[PDB]
């Protein structure tokens, strides 16, 4: 189908040692489904408060790729204006998957306020800064849990 | 200090454009110089450079935007 | 004036309550029942008019079998209007069908509303009738149909109003600016939709408060993000918000009579490419009965040069009565008429079944006035699908009867293409609206009839009741039995040629069922036809055309829209290569709060039940859960926190969520972000397309308000297996009432897991507990579903401010359903039926080719050419993107697979997949590679999808990514593995 053989193409073009972005560790669900990608989110901005952590997330293509827009989850759900409850941020629509994820990191440090899904986040955001950096201090420290053996990740 | 230097920059559809500019220019400026070579409007598209949204005020030394570099284009508001 | 929104549910959605109720007080005469009379009548009937009365006294001969379905050989003789009246008013009970016997006398038009009169009617006999409904007020439909051409008249009186031009929805969006000059700018990112000529009025313009009132305002588009009203300086100053609604005029059209018509017509083309073809056939049409009335009721011979050359004399003679036709300094186009004159007599089923459907909307709007009528005229012709002379030659001996009922379908295309056309092995997949019009096109073709041909058809659904109205080959007698199995014998009873040559099957078609339409199955037939309603089955059959290498006809329709796509191998692309969350959040549209409602109601009685289902069954279910943890954990425990014992409870439940849902969660939001509030900027938080909301207090006498508690109750009584006293059909507001107001509601005040996975209680302390999941069903209008989306979603509205939506027209945007009329689809399968004629003769011209796209409201009618399908290239090798493919013989093994690409094709495999499974990575470490570099494409499969590939499946497909002689990535086709 033109779902998979695109799938294909994006997956081989973020996974292989030459062209992958060092940013996200992607390896697919079982090593069988390429409909259900398991992405590792890394921010390596040395400034930033997600500095050295490492968000597992679970990213689920539909039968309908690129007619649909996929489904991006944090698992575990983290803290942040953009992200529901759920741990699901909304993807908007074309596109490829090298678009959303750096899509994703960018919004990881400047959040759009504006429209906001966590309100508790949002309002933490502007209103109480100290208390939402204590969050995602708290947040990035739990996240090395989910770090693999062996794994190096430098800054370049 | 003042070095020409050629950058890449890729589209929301993996297409890559190749620009000439130079680490005096600021971000809006090379910003309009994509805005007239790929028909998007100022307002939907921004730029990010590592993982670092690119503000218009800086320049490109100020992100230490060496030679052969590659950004990124997305969309202003993309939050759910 | 009531309607059965049961039986004409699909039907409502297009032409509207109001239209319905004035067309079931219109009385409909049709003149003549040939093929184009009884398409029109079956049409017309289905669509529910008052009365039908039809009139032909001429005798039943065997040629008129040719396009009529409702005749047999045993009518021959008796006249064609009695031994039809008998078939039409079975097609809808609620409408009677009677004959008139002698129409000598024309005051008897008087006790009728639309008079229809189709070729049987002489021209001059036509004016003499128009004359006299033109003169009454009476609206006249006339059309006839001659071989390949055709074409309507319309004639609604000398004063008609058309209210509704479109029946679409009015065009809607926010404005960001209107300057003083009339320059109204919209919203970021967003398209206007409106064009010149339209009218809008405005709401929630903070400024221009006089341009609130509703007053109408022209629009001139100045581009797809900006239009113009003029200046609005009167009105004051602009400072923010705004809402413009598209508000459709009335526009009295007036209509001239067909004597008037005859002389200067007004045309309206049916294809763009040919808009100089019109006043062509205007004369042809005209010169048609001049040459019957010299010749004694005779029509032009059948490839007969004598009379053709005759017409072209008598079209010469028009020219010089009527000069506005034609024009000056336009000669008369003699090759056009002459191919008019060789098919004067035919008689072929794609232009009937086109110009049946087509009448039959303007005899609609002639009784409702729902859509814009056609403006006077419309000419059309399809001799394109004519076949080469150099296979299959016309001339007077291949066109000659041979006194069958193909006889006018012989005079057209020769005796030895309609031989092919019943030789011809086809495969319909769905037995449908549109199946069913297939089907009987089919018939009349005589398709599938010969010693070699065949039909296949196959619907895994069965009838019911309520499809009898949008499926006309299913009589109540048959509700119940399976679709194609039905509609198989049905045919069979118009065309008994049929009777054993259709292979009727009641399997699905899909991955599921590819041991039955095996390679075997594919391989045999000629082309495919779809008859299908979704689009995951469409793109199945189209992925499957493309692997077989064999044509697929596809069409559909939308209401009155419809569209066909001819899909021919090598040549053209395929139906796959053609052609929300936020909004949830912030919702400016009913559209948004039903689709939050429709979610909600997943998590009330759907996703709660299978958690504690699975929670109650599944011991590990807490260690599993943990690789949305929170929400799950939660559900469970609320779930067997609060379980009712009465459905006093459940009323208690649906109070509170209502309070949660609509009062606590919108004042916790107005808590963060106030009316007043501000964003970084300084912008106005609330603004554009963000609506400050505004919290519920709960009313039990508003209507919204009540059938949430009352559909939440029943729903949550589903789960917990509650029974009530009360009525499923009649809630009682006093008892729901009473509960309420005995209620204690909690106020409101602003605001690890392993604490939750302890407060669970065991499976083994709900021993035998089962809850039931609610079982979405849009159609079904006791099960409270509807009721429930409904009431949610105008609730969220009210909050939102935004406009609440009754039952139906919630239960189309949250079903999704797609609105049918029978006048569409009978149109779109006959221009089906015509393309069918260019792939019997295997033709490859592109050009020859047509892809329609048709919308009976306006009336607009376009066809484009096919697009040809996109060509590639790796290593300066071109290849087909969509049709080409490796053909490897064997099972391979993996490392001799890639061997032959590097050699043969110079191809390094870089990857390699088997429909969703991936199979080979070339970055995969040594361990990886070297364990599956050893084994076959079969052993390939078992090990990394742990099943074993079935005997059945002779082939595989495979997609493969790989890097040209350069190092980089190329496209290239797929992989055929022949087992
Ligand atoms: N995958 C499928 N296999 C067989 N029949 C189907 C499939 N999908 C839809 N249909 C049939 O297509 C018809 C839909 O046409 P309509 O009634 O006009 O919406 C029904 O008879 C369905 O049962």
């Amino acid at each position: 189908s033109t779902a998979s053989s695109l799938l294909l193409r994006q997956y081989r073009e973020l996974t292989d040692p030459k062209k992958a972005i060092p940013s996200f560790h992607i390896e697919l669900e079982d090593d069988s489904n390429i409909f259900t990608w398991n992405i590792g989110v890394m921010v390596l901005n040395e400034d930033s408060i997600y500095h050295g952590g490492f968000f597992k997330a679970q990213m689920r293509f539909p039968e309908d790729f690129p007619f649909s827009p996929p489904q991006f989850r944090f698992t575990p759900a983290i803290y942040h204006p953009n992200v529901y409850r759920d741990g699901r941020l909304c993807i908007s629509i074309v596109q490829t998957v090298e678009s959303v994820l750096i899509s994703i990191v960018s919004l990881l440090e400047d959040p759009n306020i504006n429209s906001p899904k966590n309100v508790d986040a949002a309002v933490d955001y502007r209103k109480n800064p100290e208390q939402y950096k204590q969050r995602v201090k708290m947040e990035v420290e739990r996240s090395k849990q989910d770090i693999p053996k062996g794994f190096i990740m430098p800054t370049s | 200090h003042h070095h020409h230097m050629q950058i890449f920059v890729r589209t929301l559809t993996g297409r890559t454009i190749t620009l000439e500019v130079e680490s005096s220019d600021t971000i809006d400026n090379v910003r309009a110089r994509i805005q007239d070579r790929e028909g998007i409007p100022p307002d939907q598209q921004r730029l990010i450079f590592a993982g670092r949204q690119l503000e218009d005020g800086r320049t490109l030394a100020d992100y230490n935007i060496q030679r052969e570099s590659t950004l990124h284009l997305v969309l202003r508001l993309r939050g759910g | 004036g009531e309607i059965d929104e049961s039986l004409y549910s699909r039907q409502l959605y297009v032409l509207g309550k109001e239209a319905m109720l004035k067309m079931q007080t219109s009385n409909v005469l049709i003149l003549g029942l040939k093929g184009l009379g009884v398409e029109i009548a079956k049409n017309v009937v289905l669509a529910g008019v008052k009365s039908m009365t039809v009139f032909d006294p001429e005798p039943v001969q065997l040629a008129d079998l040719s396009t009529q379905f409702f005749l047999t050989e045993k009518d021959i003789g008796q006249k064609r209007g009695d031994v039809t009246r008998a078939k039409l008013a079975e097609l809808n009970a609620y409408v009677p069908v009677n004959v008139l016997d002698s129409l000598d006398d024309v005051t008897q038009l008087s006790q009728f509303q639309v008079v229809v009169a189709t070729d049987t009617v002489s021209l001059e006999d036509k004016v003499k009738i128009n004359e006299f409904c033109h003169s009454s007020g009476i609206r006249f439909i006339s059309s006839e149909t001659r071989g390949l051409f055709g074409n309507t008249f319309v004639d609604l009186g000398d004063e008609f109003t058309v209210l509704d031009p479109t029946g679409e929805e009015p065009r809607t969006g926010m404005v960001s600016d209107i300057e003083p000059d009339g320059t109204v700018t919209m919203l970021d990112d967003n398209r206007h939709g409106l064009e010149d000529g339209n009218f809008v009025r405005f709401s929630e313009v903070e400024g221009l408060d006089k341009l609130n009132d509703g007053t109408l305002f022209k629009v001139e588009v100045l581009g797809p993000f900006a239009f113009r009203i003029g200046s609005v300086k009167e009105y004051g100053e602009y400072k923010k918000g705004g809402i413009f609604t598209e508000v459709k005029v009335p526009r009295k059209i007036s209509f001239k009579s067909l004597k008037q018509q005859l002389s200067n017509p007004e045309f309206v083309f049916s294809d763009f490419a040919k808009f100089d073809r019109a006043a062509q056939l205007h004369l042809g049409f005209q010169a048609l009965h001049q040459f019957a009335v010299r010749h004694n009721g005779e029509l032009p011979r059948t490839m007969n040069d004598e009379d053709a050359n005759e017409l072209i004399k008598l079209v010469t003679d028009l020219s010089v009565q009527q000069p506005e036709v034609l024009g000056e300094g336009v000669d008369v186009n003699e090759d056009l008429i002459k191919e008019l004159s060789y098919q004067a007599r035919g008689d072929i089923p794609g232009v009937v079944a086109f110009f049946g459907g087509l009448v039959a909307q303007e005899v609609l709007k002639a009784c409702s006035g729902k859509f814009t009528p056609l403006k006077q005229f419309m000419y059309f012709d399809s001799l394109e699908s004519l076949p080469d002379p150099k296979n299959f030659p016309r001339n007077e001996k291949t066109t000659q009867p041979v006194n069958s009922r193909y006889d006018n379908q012989i005079a057209v295309f020769g005796l030895d293409f309609q031989k092919k056309i019943a030789n011809s092995k086809v495969f319909l997949v769905g037995s449908g609206a549109i199946g069913c019009e297939m089907l009987k096109n089919w018939a009349l073709l005589g398709l599938g009839s010969g010693s070699d041909g065949y039909i296949v058809v196959t619907d895994n659904d069965s009838i019911e009741k309520s499809n009898l109205n949008r499926q006309f080959l299913f009589r109540p007698k048959d509700v119940g039995k399976n679709k194609s199995e039905v509609a198989a014998e049905a045919v069979c009873a118009m065309n008994p040629d049929l009777k054993g040559k259709i292979n009727a099957k009641i399997d699905k078609v899909g991955p599921e069922t590819e041991e039955i339409f095996n390679d075997s199955f594919w391989e045999s037939l000629d082309f495919v036809t779809n008859a299908l309603d979704n689009v995951d089955a469409r793109t199945y059959v189209d992925r499957r055309c493309v692997f077989y290498r064999k044509p697929l006809l596809e069409s559909g329709t939308l209401g009155t829209k419809g569209n066909t796509q001819v899909i021919i191998p090598r040549l053209t692309e395929s139906y796959s290569s053609s052609r929300l969350c936020t909004l949830r959040s912030f919702p400016n549209k009913i559209d948004h709060t039903i689709a939050w409602a429709k979610s909600l109601f997943q998590g009330y009685f759907t996703d709660s039940a299978e958690n504690v289902n699975m929670y109650l069954t599944q011991p590990n279910f807490v260690e599993q859960t943990l690789k949305d943890v929170k929400g799950v954990l939660e559900s469970i425990s609320d779930s067997l926190s609060s379980k009712p014992h009465n459905f006093e409870d459940c009323i208690k439940w649906a109070r509170l969520e209502f309070e949660k849902k609509f009062n606590h969660d919108i004042k916790q939001l107005l808590f963060n972000f106030p009316k007043d509030a501000k964003t970084s900027n300084g912008e106005p938080f609330w603004s554009g397309a963000k609506r400050a909301p505004t919290p519920l207090e709960f009313d039990i006498y508003n209507n919204d308000h009540f059938h949430f508690v009352v559909a939440g109750a029943s729903l949550r009584a589903y789960n917990y297996g509650i029974k009530s006293d009360d009525s499923n059909s009649k809630p009682n507001v006093d008892e729901y009432k009473s509960v309420i107001d005995h209620m204690i509601i909690p106020e409101f005040t602003p605001n690890e897991i392993d604490q939750l996975v302890s407060s669970l209680p065991d499976p083994s302390t709900l021993a035998g507990f089962k809850l039931e999941p609610v079982d979405f069903e849009k159609d079904d209008d006791t099960n409270h579903h509807i009721e429930f989306i409904t009431a949610c979603s105008n609730c969220r509205a009210q909050n939102y401010f935004i406009e609440t939506a009754d039952r139906q027209k919630t239960k189309f945007i949250a079903g999704r359903i797609i609105p049918a009329i029978a006048t569409t689809t009978s149109l779109v399968t006959g221009l089906v039926n015509l393309e069918l004629y260019k792939l019997i003769d295997n033709k490859t011209d592109i050009e020859q080719y047509k892809n329609g796209f048709v919308n009976l409201a306006l009336p607009f009618f376009g066809f484009s050419e096919p697009i040809a399908s996109p060509k590639g290239e790796y290593n300066n090798k071109k290849y087909d993107k969509i049709w080409d493919r490796f053909d490897i013989k064997g099972d391979i093994k993996l490392s001799d697979l890639i061997e032959h690409f590097e050699k043969d094709e110079g191809l390094e495999i870089t990857m390699l997949s088997y429909g969703v499974s991936l199979l080979y990575a070339s970055f995969f470490p040594p361990k990886k590679l070297k364990e599956r570099l050893n084994l076959p494409i079969t052993q390939l499969v078992k090990l990394v999808t742990k099943k074993d590939i079935p005997a059945h499946v002779s082939t595989m497909i495979l997609e493969i990514c790989a890097d040209d002689k350069e190092g980089e990535d190329v496209e290239v086709p797929f992989i055929t593995i022949h087992l």
